Protein backbone atom coordinates (compact mmCIF):
# COMPACT_ATOMS: atom_id res chain seq x y z
CA UNK A 1 0.00 0.00 0.00
CA UNK A 2 1.46 3.46 -1.62
CA UNK A 3 2.23 6.15 1.86
CA UNK A 4 2.73 9.20 1.69
CA UNK A 5 3.98 12.23 4.50
CA UNK A 6 1.88 15.18 3.77
CA UNK A 7 2.96 17.85 5.32
CA UNK A 8 0.15 20.10 6.30
CA UNK A 9 0.10 23.59 7.19
CA UNK A 10 -1.90 26.32 9.22
CA UNK A 11 -2.97 29.47 8.79
CA UNK A 12 -0.84 30.83 11.36
CA UNK A 13 2.45 28.75 9.91
CA UNK A 14 2.13 25.77 12.45
CA UNK A 15 2.01 22.34 10.69
CA UNK A 16 1.42 18.73 10.92
CA UNK A 17 3.08 15.99 9.40
CA UNK A 18 0.48 13.07 8.60
CA UNK A 19 0.77 9.48 7.45
CA UNK A 20 -1.65 9.42 3.95
CA UNK A 21 -2.07 5.70 2.66
CA UNK A 22 -3.50 5.33 -0.73
CA UNK A 23 -6.82 4.39 0.28
CA UNK A 24 -7.62 7.97 1.89
CA UNK A 25 -10.06 10.42 1.10
CA UNK A 26 -9.85 14.37 2.35
CA UNK A 27 -12.65 13.44 4.94
CA UNK A 28 -10.50 10.91 6.47
CA UNK A 29 -7.09 13.58 6.42
CA UNK A 30 -9.89 16.37 7.49
CA UNK A 31 -11.30 13.86 10.84
CA UNK A 32 -7.60 13.36 11.49
CA UNK A 33 -6.71 17.20 11.70
CA UNK A 34 -10.34 17.82 13.28
CA UNK A 35 -8.45 15.46 16.48
CA UNK A 36 -5.25 16.58 15.94
CA UNK A 37 -5.75 20.80 15.93
CA UNK A 38 -8.88 20.53 18.62
CA UNK A 39 -10.82 23.19 16.07
CA UNK A 40 -14.30 23.95 16.16
CA UNK A 41 -15.00 21.52 13.47
CA UNK A 42 -17.15 23.85 11.25
CA UNK A 43 -18.16 22.67 8.23
CA UNK A 44 -15.68 25.64 6.09
CA UNK A 45 -12.50 23.76 7.32
CA UNK A 46 -10.93 22.23 4.59
CA UNK A 47 -8.07 20.91 2.57
CA UNK A 48 -6.37 23.46 0.17
CA UNK A 49 -3.71 23.37 -2.30
CA UNK A 50 -1.50 26.12 -3.06
CA UNK A 51 0.75 26.20 -6.38
CA UNK A 52 3.20 28.89 -5.41
CA UNK A 53 4.47 28.91 -9.50
CA UNK A 54 1.38 29.31 -11.15
CA UNK A 55 -0.14 30.87 -8.58
CA UNK A 56 -3.27 29.40 -8.37
CA UNK A 57 -5.21 27.22 -5.57
CA UNK A 58 -8.40 25.62 -4.55
CA UNK A 59 -10.64 23.93 -2.22
CA UNK A 60 -9.68 19.95 -1.80
CA UNK A 61 -13.52 18.62 -2.17
CA UNK A 62 -13.71 16.05 0.80
CA UNK A 63 -14.28 12.81 -1.85
CA UNK A 64 -11.03 13.37 -3.25
CA UNK A 65 -8.24 10.91 -3.04
CA UNK A 66 -5.47 12.77 -1.42
CA UNK A 67 -2.78 10.73 -2.30
CA UNK A 68 -3.95 10.62 -5.95
CA UNK A 69 -4.07 14.53 -6.05
CA UNK A 70 -0.71 14.82 -4.82
CA UNK A 71 0.56 11.93 -7.03
CA UNK A 72 0.56 14.98 -10.02
CA UNK A 73 3.22 17.28 -7.96
CA UNK A 74 6.69 17.79 -9.25
CA UNK A 75 9.87 15.76 -7.40
CA UNK A 76 10.43 19.80 -6.59
CA UNK A 77 7.01 20.84 -6.15
CA UNK A 78 6.46 23.96 -4.40
CA UNK A 79 2.72 23.37 -4.08
CA UNK A 80 1.43 22.79 -0.24
CA UNK A 81 -1.43 21.40 1.51
CA UNK A 82 -2.88 23.97 3.58
CA UNK A 83 -5.87 24.04 6.38
CA UNK A 84 -8.46 26.37 6.47
CA UNK A 85 -11.40 27.95 6.55
CA UNK A 86 -13.29 28.40 3.21
CA UNK A 87 -16.48 30.00 3.25
CA UNK A 88 -17.46 29.80 0.46
CA UNK A 89 -16.77 25.86 -0.68
CA UNK A 90 -20.57 25.27 0.88
CA UNK A 91 -21.57 28.41 0.17
CA UNK A 92 -24.84 26.90 -1.83
CA UNK A 93 -25.95 24.83 1.06
CA UNK A 94 -26.41 27.31 3.33
CA UNK A 95 -27.79 29.84 0.97
CA UNK A 96 -29.09 28.08 -2.28
CA UNK A 97 -31.24 31.07 -2.90
CA UNK A 98 -28.37 33.23 -3.56
CA UNK A 99 -27.12 30.95 -6.62
CA UNK A 100 -30.37 29.69 -7.95
CA UNK A 101 -31.93 32.88 -9.12
CA UNK A 102 -34.97 33.11 2.03
CA UNK A 103 -36.69 30.88 5.07
CA UNK A 104 -35.42 27.40 6.35
CA UNK A 105 -38.23 25.57 4.50
CA UNK A 106 -37.84 27.09 0.94
CA UNK A 107 -34.30 26.72 1.17
CA UNK A 108 -34.84 23.59 2.35
CA UNK A 109 -37.25 22.68 -1.02
CA UNK A 110 -35.30 24.26 -3.33
CA UNK A 111 -31.85 22.06 -2.41
CA UNK A 112 -34.43 19.16 -2.43
CA UNK A 113 -35.46 20.05 -6.24
CA UNK A 114 -31.86 20.79 -7.44
CA UNK A 115 -30.09 17.84 -5.59
CA UNK A 116 -32.20 15.10 -4.65
CA UNK A 117 -33.96 14.65 -7.52
CA UNK A 118 -32.96 12.27 -10.91
CA UNK A 119 -30.83 14.38 -12.18
CA UNK A 120 -28.88 17.50 -10.80
CA UNK A 121 -30.20 20.93 -11.77
CA UNK A 122 -27.33 23.29 -12.04
CA UNK A 123 -27.31 26.93 -11.51
CA UNK A 124 -28.56 28.51 -14.57
CA UNK A 125 -25.60 30.59 -14.71
CA UNK A 126 -24.82 33.06 -18.18
CA UNK A 127 -22.67 36.49 -18.65
CA UNK A 128 -19.96 37.65 -20.04
CA UNK A 129 -16.26 36.85 -19.17
CA UNK A 130 -13.23 38.27 -19.99
CA UNK A 131 -11.09 35.20 -21.60
CA UNK A 132 -7.31 35.55 -21.58
CA UNK A 133 -5.23 34.58 -25.20
CA UNK A 134 -2.73 31.60 -24.92
CA UNK A 135 0.45 32.95 -24.35
CA UNK A 136 -0.01 36.68 -24.24
CA UNK A 137 -0.67 39.41 -22.00
CA UNK A 138 -4.36 39.88 -23.77
CA UNK A 139 -8.24 39.40 -22.38
CA UNK A 140 -11.21 38.88 -24.63
CA UNK A 141 -14.73 39.20 -23.17
CA UNK A 142 -16.81 36.53 -24.79
CA UNK A 143 -20.33 35.52 -23.67
CA UNK A 144 -20.33 31.66 -21.72
CA UNK A 145 -23.26 29.47 -20.29
CA UNK A 146 -22.85 27.18 -17.46
CA UNK A 147 -24.05 23.81 -18.48
CA UNK A 148 -23.78 20.49 -15.90
CA UNK A 149 -21.23 18.96 -17.94
CA UNK A 150 -18.96 22.02 -19.20
CA UNK A 151 -18.77 25.87 -20.45
CA UNK A 152 -20.50 26.74 -23.62
CA UNK A 153 -21.09 29.74 -26.01
CA UNK A 154 -22.67 30.41 -29.02
CA UNK A 155 -20.83 30.21 -32.21
CA UNK A 156 -20.05 33.60 -34.37
CA UNK A 157 -23.08 33.97 -36.45
CA UNK A 158 -25.34 31.76 -34.36
CA UNK A 159 -27.40 32.42 -31.49
CA UNK A 160 -29.76 30.61 -28.91
CA UNK A 161 -30.52 26.91 -28.85
CA UNK A 162 -30.44 23.33 -28.54
CA UNK A 163 -27.92 21.62 -30.27
CA UNK A 164 -25.68 24.15 -32.17
CA UNK A 165 -23.88 25.26 -28.52
CA UNK A 166 -20.34 25.09 -28.80
CA UNK A 167 -18.34 23.60 -25.94
CA UNK A 168 -15.04 25.97 -24.56
CA UNK A 169 -14.59 23.13 -21.97
CA UNK A 170 -15.87 19.86 -20.84
CA UNK A 171 -15.47 19.95 -16.63
CA UNK A 172 -14.71 16.21 -16.69
CA UNK A 173 -11.13 17.18 -18.36
CA UNK A 174 -10.59 20.14 -15.74
CA UNK A 175 -9.91 21.05 -12.17
CA UNK A 176 -11.28 25.06 -10.96
CA UNK A 177 -8.88 27.07 -9.08
CA UNK A 178 -8.86 30.63 -8.02
CA UNK A 179 -5.77 32.23 -10.06
CA UNK A 180 -3.92 35.03 -7.92
CA UNK A 181 -2.09 38.19 -9.11
CA UNK A 182 -3.49 37.61 -13.14
CA UNK A 183 -3.94 41.59 -13.09
CA UNK A 184 -0.22 42.40 -11.89
CA UNK A 185 1.35 38.96 -14.22
CA UNK A 186 -1.47 39.48 -17.15
CA UNK A 187 -3.06 42.59 -17.06
CA UNK A 188 -6.60 40.94 -16.49
CA UNK A 189 -8.66 43.57 -16.09
CA UNK A 190 -9.60 42.50 -12.48
CA UNK A 191 -8.24 40.11 -9.82
CA UNK A 192 -11.58 38.15 -9.93
CA UNK A 193 -10.26 35.21 -11.51
CA UNK A 194 -11.01 31.27 -11.96
CA UNK A 195 -8.75 29.05 -13.89
CA UNK A 196 -9.60 25.40 -15.09
CA UNK A 197 -6.32 23.32 -15.66
CA UNK A 198 -6.41 19.65 -16.00
CA UNK A 199 -4.99 18.14 -13.13
CA UNK A 200 -1.77 17.01 -14.28
CA UNK A 201 -0.55 20.55 -15.44
CA UNK A 202 2.14 21.66 -12.67
CA UNK A 203 3.67 24.39 -14.69
CA UNK A 204 2.73 26.95 -17.56
CA UNK A 205 0.49 25.89 -20.18
CA UNK A 206 -1.32 26.82 -23.35
CA UNK A 207 -3.77 24.43 -21.99
CA UNK A 208 -4.30 26.59 -18.57
CA UNK A 209 -7.52 28.77 -19.21
CA UNK A 210 -7.72 31.86 -17.37
CA UNK A 211 -11.47 33.46 -17.14
CA UNK A 212 -11.52 37.33 -15.43
CA UNK A 213 -14.76 38.17 -13.97
CA UNK A 214 -15.84 42.24 -13.69
CA UNK A 215 -16.06 41.49 -9.39
CA UNK A 216 -16.07 39.67 -6.72
CA UNK A 217 -20.02 38.36 -6.67
CA UNK A 218 -19.46 37.15 -10.34
CA UNK A 219 -16.35 35.01 -9.51
CA UNK A 220 -18.21 33.32 -6.50
CA UNK A 221 -21.30 32.36 -8.84
CA UNK A 222 -18.78 30.62 -11.34
CA UNK A 223 -16.96 28.67 -8.84
CA UNK A 224 -19.71 27.14 -6.35
CA UNK A 225 -21.66 26.88 -9.99
CA UNK A 226 -18.91 24.98 -12.03
CA UNK A 227 -18.49 23.55 -8.86
CA UNK A 228 -21.92 22.25 -8.58
CA UNK A 229 -21.69 21.16 -12.52
CA UNK A 230 -18.55 18.87 -12.01
CA UNK A 231 -19.12 17.24 -8.48
CA UNK A 232 -23.16 17.14 -8.81
CA UNK A 233 -25.18 14.81 -6.29
CA UNK A 234 -21.09 14.24 -5.07
CA UNK A 235 -20.68 17.78 -3.17
CA UNK A 236 -23.96 17.93 -1.83
CA UNK A 237 -23.31 14.17 0.20
CA UNK A 238 -19.75 15.64 1.00
CA UNK A 239 -21.70 18.77 2.58
CA UNK A 240 -23.93 16.15 4.69
CA UNK A 241 -21.28 14.41 5.73
CA UNK A 242 -19.44 17.66 6.93
CA UNK A 243 -22.71 18.67 8.90
CA UNK A 244 -22.83 15.60 10.58
CA UNK A 245 -19.11 16.56 12.03
CA UNK A 246 -19.84 19.85 13.15
CA UNK B 1 10.08 43.05 16.49
CA UNK B 2 9.87 40.89 19.15
CA UNK B 3 12.28 38.23 19.55
CA UNK B 4 11.88 35.08 17.29
CA UNK B 5 13.05 31.19 19.76
CA UNK B 6 13.64 28.06 17.94
CA UNK B 7 12.01 25.09 20.52
CA UNK B 8 13.23 21.73 19.85
CA UNK B 9 11.63 18.74 22.04
CA UNK B 10 12.78 15.66 22.22
CA UNK B 11 13.04 12.08 23.55
CA UNK B 12 12.04 8.46 23.36
CA UNK B 13 8.20 7.36 21.75
CA UNK B 14 5.68 7.72 24.49
CA UNK B 15 7.59 10.13 26.69
CA UNK B 16 4.95 12.87 26.60
CA UNK B 17 6.39 15.49 24.40
CA UNK B 18 3.45 16.29 22.11
CA UNK B 19 1.19 16.28 25.38
CA UNK B 20 3.27 18.46 26.79
CA UNK B 21 3.72 20.93 23.60
CA UNK B 22 -0.03 21.33 22.92
CA UNK B 23 -0.56 21.76 26.30
CA UNK B 24 1.50 24.47 26.63
CA UNK B 25 0.50 25.79 23.40
CA UNK B 26 -3.29 24.95 23.38
CA UNK B 27 -3.87 24.10 27.48
CA UNK B 28 -5.71 21.00 26.27
CA UNK B 29 -4.43 17.49 27.77
CA UNK B 30 -3.95 15.26 24.64
CA UNK B 31 -5.23 11.64 25.81
CA UNK B 32 -4.89 9.35 23.07
CA UNK B 33 -1.38 8.39 22.08
CA UNK B 34 -0.31 8.92 17.97
CA UNK B 35 3.25 8.70 17.44
CA UNK B 36 4.15 12.10 16.07
CA UNK B 37 6.50 12.27 12.94
CA UNK B 38 6.93 16.31 12.73
CA UNK B 39 4.41 18.65 14.31
CA UNK B 40 5.53 22.83 14.80
CA UNK B 41 3.41 25.49 16.69
CA UNK B 42 4.14 29.34 16.62
CA UNK B 43 2.99 30.90 19.91
CA UNK B 44 3.61 33.86 21.58
CA UNK B 45 4.52 34.53 25.14
CA UNK B 46 6.05 37.01 27.75
CA UNK B 47 8.91 35.97 28.99
CA UNK B 48 10.75 38.53 31.77
CA UNK B 49 8.54 41.51 30.37
CA UNK B 50 9.17 40.81 26.66
CA UNK B 51 7.16 39.73 24.03
CA UNK B 52 8.63 36.81 22.80
CA UNK B 53 7.39 34.10 19.49
CA UNK B 54 8.18 30.42 20.18
CA UNK B 55 8.79 28.29 17.09
CA UNK B 56 8.16 24.88 18.59
CA UNK B 57 9.18 21.53 16.89
CA UNK B 58 7.59 18.63 18.45
CA UNK B 59 10.15 15.36 17.38
CA UNK B 60 9.25 11.99 16.44
CA UNK B 61 10.02 9.52 18.55
CA UNK B 62 12.57 7.23 17.03
CA UNK B 63 19.54 10.20 10.28
CA UNK B 64 20.00 13.51 8.33
CA UNK B 65 16.81 14.78 9.35
CA UNK B 66 17.80 14.81 12.88
CA UNK B 67 20.60 16.68 11.94
CA UNK B 68 18.54 19.01 10.41
CA UNK B 69 16.55 20.46 13.98
CA UNK B 70 19.45 19.74 15.67
CA UNK B 71 21.50 22.75 13.63
CA UNK B 72 18.53 24.65 13.24
CA UNK B 73 17.07 24.63 17.16
CA UNK B 74 18.41 27.40 19.50
CA UNK B 75 16.74 25.34 22.55
CA UNK B 76 16.18 21.92 23.47
CA UNK B 77 13.98 20.04 25.96
CA UNK B 78 15.38 16.45 26.32
CA UNK B 79 11.78 14.66 28.06
CA UNK B 80 12.03 11.12 29.40
CA UNK B 81 9.07 9.50 31.56
CA UNK B 82 9.53 8.65 35.15
CA UNK B 83 7.69 5.71 34.90
CA UNK B 84 9.89 4.20 32.19
CA UNK B 85 13.30 3.70 32.73
CA UNK B 86 14.51 3.33 28.61
CA UNK B 87 13.18 6.64 28.21
CA UNK B 88 16.06 8.10 30.90
CA UNK B 89 18.76 5.73 29.47
CA UNK B 90 18.12 7.17 26.15
CA UNK B 91 18.95 11.04 26.73
CA UNK B 92 22.80 10.69 26.79
CA UNK B 93 23.21 9.87 23.49
CA UNK B 94 21.11 12.54 22.28
CA UNK B 95 22.75 15.36 24.18
CA UNK B 96 26.20 13.73 22.56
CA UNK B 97 24.33 13.84 19.48
CA UNK B 98 23.03 17.82 19.78
CA UNK B 99 26.70 19.37 21.19
CA UNK B 100 28.36 17.69 18.31
CA UNK B 101 26.06 19.27 15.67
CA UNK B 102 26.62 22.21 17.13
CA UNK B 103 30.18 22.00 17.83
CA UNK B 104 30.45 23.07 21.60
CA UNK B 105 29.18 22.39 25.35
CA UNK B 106 27.20 25.60 25.34
CA UNK B 107 24.00 24.96 24.11
CA UNK B 108 20.67 25.90 26.10
CA UNK B 109 18.78 22.66 27.65
CA UNK B 110 16.41 21.29 29.64
CA UNK B 111 16.22 18.21 31.24
CA UNK B 112 12.40 17.30 31.88
CA UNK B 113 11.17 14.32 33.61
CA UNK B 114 7.15 14.17 32.67
CA UNK B 115 4.32 12.23 33.95
CA UNK B 116 5.21 13.48 38.14
CA UNK B 117 1.66 12.61 38.23
CA UNK B 118 2.16 9.27 38.21
CA UNK B 119 3.46 8.71 41.37
CA UNK B 120 2.50 5.02 42.11
CA UNK B 121 4.39 4.07 38.51
CA UNK B 122 7.64 5.81 39.10
CA UNK B 123 10.82 4.16 38.04
CA UNK B 124 13.10 7.14 38.15
CA UNK B 125 13.79 8.83 40.66
CA UNK B 126 14.12 12.10 41.01
CA UNK B 127 17.98 12.15 41.98
CA UNK B 128 18.39 10.14 38.67
CA UNK B 129 17.21 13.43 37.28
CA UNK B 130 19.34 15.45 39.53
CA UNK B 131 22.50 13.50 39.20
CA UNK B 132 21.99 12.97 35.40
CA UNK B 133 22.25 17.54 35.20
CA UNK B 134 25.21 17.85 37.86
CA UNK B 135 27.16 15.02 35.34
CA UNK B 136 25.98 17.52 32.08
CA UNK B 137 27.37 20.70 34.51
CA UNK B 138 23.93 21.43 36.05
CA UNK B 139 21.96 21.73 32.87
CA UNK B 140 18.51 22.66 34.30
CA UNK B 141 16.45 20.26 35.31
CA UNK B 142 12.38 19.83 36.16
CA UNK B 143 10.06 17.25 36.98
CA UNK B 144 6.54 18.24 34.87
CA UNK B 145 3.21 16.72 33.70
CA UNK B 146 1.57 17.61 30.96
CA UNK B 147 -1.87 15.87 32.52
CA UNK B 148 -1.67 18.49 35.90
CA UNK B 149 0.08 21.32 34.17
CA UNK B 150 2.66 21.15 36.86
CA UNK B 151 5.86 23.03 35.33
CA UNK B 152 4.78 23.03 31.84
CA UNK B 153 5.67 26.42 30.52
CA UNK B 154 8.79 26.26 32.76
CA UNK B 155 10.13 24.52 30.31
CA UNK B 156 9.80 26.65 27.64
CA UNK B 157 10.71 29.92 29.85
CA UNK B 158 13.82 28.34 30.78
CA UNK B 159 14.61 27.67 27.44
CA UNK B 160 13.85 31.37 26.80
CA UNK B 161 15.74 32.50 29.47
CA UNK B 162 19.28 30.64 28.77
CA UNK B 163 18.89 31.67 24.86
CA UNK B 164 18.71 34.93 26.33
CA UNK B 165 21.93 34.91 28.07
N1 LIG C 1 -0.60 10.57 33.06
C1 LIG C 1 0.12 11.27 32.14
N2 LIG C 1 0.08 10.85 30.85
C2 LIG C 1 0.77 11.51 29.89
C3 LIG C 1 1.56 12.70 30.25
N3 LIG C 1 2.14 13.14 29.11
C4 LIG C 1 1.75 12.31 28.11
N4 LIG C 1 0.93 11.34 28.59
C5 LIG C 1 0.29 10.25 27.82
O1 LIG C 1 1.28 9.41 27.25
C6 LIG C 1 0.91 9.04 25.92
C7 LIG C 1 2.02 9.49 24.96
O2 LIG C 1 2.11 10.91 25.01
P1 LIG C 1 2.66 11.70 23.71
O3 LIG C 1 2.81 13.14 24.10
O4 LIG C 1 1.79 11.35 22.53
O5 LIG C 1 4.10 11.00 23.54
P2 LIG C 1 5.27 11.51 22.58
O6 LIG C 1 6.53 11.68 23.41
O7 LIG C 1 4.78 12.69 21.80
O8 LIG C 1 5.44 10.23 21.59
P3 LIG C 1 6.05 10.20 20.09
O9 LIG C 1 5.40 11.32 19.32
O10 LIG C 1 5.64 8.83 19.58
O11 LIG C 1 7.53 10.36 20.22
C8 LIG C 1 -0.42 9.71 25.63
O12 LIG C 1 -1.46 8.75 25.86
C9 LIG C 1 -0.51 10.82 26.66
O13 LIG C 1 -1.85 11.12 27.05
C10 LIG C 1 1.56 13.10 31.67
O14 LIG C 1 2.21 14.10 32.05
N5 LIG C 1 0.83 12.36 32.53
MG1 LIG D 1 4.49 12.97 19.81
Amino acid sequence: MKKLVVKVHMDDSSTKSLMVDERQLARDVLDNLFEKTHCDCNVDWCLYEIYPELQIERVFEDHENVVEVLSDWTRDTENKVLFLEKEERYAVFKNPQNFYLMNAKNKEYLLEESFCGTSIIVPELEGALYLKEDGKKSWKRRYFLLRASGIYYVPKGKTKTSRDLACFIQFENVNIYYGIQCKMKYKAPTDHCFVLKHPQIQKESQYIKYLCCDDARTLSQWVMGIRIAKYGKTLYDNYQRAVARA
Amino acid sequence: HMREYKLVVLGSVGVGKSALTVQFVQGIFVEKYDPTIEDSYRKQVEVDCQQCMLEILDTAGTTAMRDLYMKNGQGFALVYSITAQSTFNDLQDLREQILRVKDTEDVPMILVGNKCDLEDERVVGKEQGQNLARQWCNCAFLESSAKSKINVNEIFYDLVRQINR
